[PDB]
């Protein structure tokens, strides 16, 4: 308790003042109103990608064991690719078990964009898509940029 | 009060603003500075969407706060 989200409650506040000093070009993120613990983010389509000219909101929601514990961050907008499903959960390594207190939420936010620009069939929250991937890349930056078009813009 | 805008580029804009101007006053500032149509700039501040109409003092937008600028396509 007390001294747990304490640490936390510092670590986020020096995350946010960190955001003020020096703005990221990747993303921007800050608290939804008085609760530090609850932030919503955007992320800018990346350029080179099929999710280009679109803007990706997401909610971020940290533990009160942070940085030692992940924070949980998902999607609301919806986005067609293979390790993001319908609810906007994520498959990253670094939200579970690769997670280490030495990153913040905007190197996490930096990680998902590459995982926009080269995503990984492998590991595949909704295999549908990551079969198409696979066999015809084509087809996929197309529904890609169409869900952008669609969602995201 | 001072607030800054970041771009896609990389490049930051400055602009001079009280706490009553709105969205859309904001948007005019950047077309005259950078030549970008309001109808086009979709500005975010901290994770969150601003929408004309509403002020800065809404959005509690402070002095050397940074927005971020995105084009409609």
């Amino acid at each position: 308790g007390s001294h747990m989200l304490e640490m936390a409650l510092k670590r986020i506040q020096k995350e946010l003042s960190d955001l003020q000093r020096d703005p990221p070009a990747h993303c921007s993120a800050g608290p939804v109103g008085d609760d530090l613990f609850h932030w919503q983010a955007t992320i800018m389509g990346p350029p080179d990608s099929a999710y280009q000219g679109g803007v990706f909101f997401l909610t971020v929601h940290f533990p009160t064991d942070y940085p030692f514990k992940p924070p949980k961050i998902a999607f609301t907008t919806k986005i067609y690719h293979p390790n993001i499903n319908s609810n906007g959960s994520i498959c990253l390594d670094i939200l579970r078990s690769q997670w280490s207190p030495a990153l913040t939420v905007s190197k996490v936010l930096l990680s998902i964009c590459s995982l926009l620009c080269d995503p990984n069939p492998d590991d595949p929250l909704v295999p549908d898509i990551a079969q198409i991937y696979k066999s015809d890349k084509e087809k996929y930056n197309r529904h890609a940029r169409e869900w952008t078009q669609k969602y995201a813009m | 009060m001072q607030i800054f805008v970041k771009t896609l580029t990389g490049k930051t804009i400055t602009l001079e603003v009280e706490p009553s101007d709105t969205i859309e006053n904001v948007k005019a500032k950047i077309q005259d500075k950078e030549g970008i149509p309001p109808d086009q700039q979709r500005l975010i501040f901290a994770g969150k969407q601003l929408e004309d109409g509403r002020t800065l003092s809404d959005y509690n937008i402070q002095k050397e706060s940074t927005l971020h600028l995105v084009l409609r396509l």
